[PDB]
């Protein structure tokens, strides 16, 4: 399975990167390229993402962007 | 003193500021979601109680 | 089910967001299997957008 | 009173909290970066000034 983040909907809140086990640090924060709005964005680094589907099943992500797929995507 | 209580009763899930953005409050006690749109601290129901 | 002009516009915008999203994932794929899987989802969204382009112009 | 001036002098870009997460302060006046890690208001050098 895969867990991607829609970078148009995401607002750089933190409520995701918050799940990700520190040791793995899969969710990131590309920051500041002239932004008030959203602040930053937080894409999942595939090169290192244990895929515990923490992020996605924790519910909290206002905009709804933590995708969650494997053979067909569904968020909410 | 009671206008925050009407905000709890109507806007626990969506206020009209949230609904223009498509936002959806995901729980009753979250602190914020900001710095987006200037900042959002204090929209949850727990905060309206305070 | 005749999808209303608003539903056609909504679906065309959603398909473009996904397309946009999916394309980006190609850059981030860490292996060939993940890249192929993304590529399949991108191609499915290209076909959906192509099938929605004429209805979308009419709906607009 | 002057400990925040030392923090301005040393940690305008990275402090030990930041460096541990790999973060970097992108401007001198941002208010926060949101709710992650518990909350991050007030780390910038303009805030340390206040
Ligand atoms: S799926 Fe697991 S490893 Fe991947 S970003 Fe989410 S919490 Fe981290
Ligand atoms: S919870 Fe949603 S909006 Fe917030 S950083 Fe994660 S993906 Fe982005
Ligand atoms: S300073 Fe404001 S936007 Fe930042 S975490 Fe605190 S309440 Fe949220």
């Amino acid at each position: 399975q895969i867990y991607t983040i829609i970078e148009e909907l995401c607002i750089g809140c933190g409520f995701c990167t918050d799940e990700c086990p520190p040791k793995v640090n899969a969710i990131l924060p590309r920051d500041v390229e002239a932004v008030l709005d959203g602040g930053e964005t937080y894409w999942i680094d595939q090169t290192r993402c244990i895929s515990c589907s923490l992020c996605f099943v924790a519910g909290t992500c206002p905009t709804d962007a933590v995708v969650f797929t494997e053979g067909g995507v569904s968020r909410t | 003193g009671f206008i925050p209580l009407l905000r709890i009763a109507f806007h626990n899930y969506q206020s009209p500021w949230y609904r223009d953005f498509e936002w959806r409050k995901q729980s009753p006690d979250f602190p914020c979601i900001g710095p987006v749109k200037g900042g959002t601290c204090g929209v949850s129901i727990q905060d309206q109680l305070w | 089910m005749a999808r209303t002009p608003e539903e056609i516009v909504k679906r065309y915008k959603e398909a473009n967001i996904w397309l946009r999203h999916w394309k980006q994932q190609i850059g981030l794929a860490k292996d060939e299997e993940q890249r192929e899987m993304f590529t399949q989802y991108y191609e499915e969204r290209v076909q959906e957008i192509a099938a929605l382009e004429e209805p979308y112009r009419a709906a607009l």
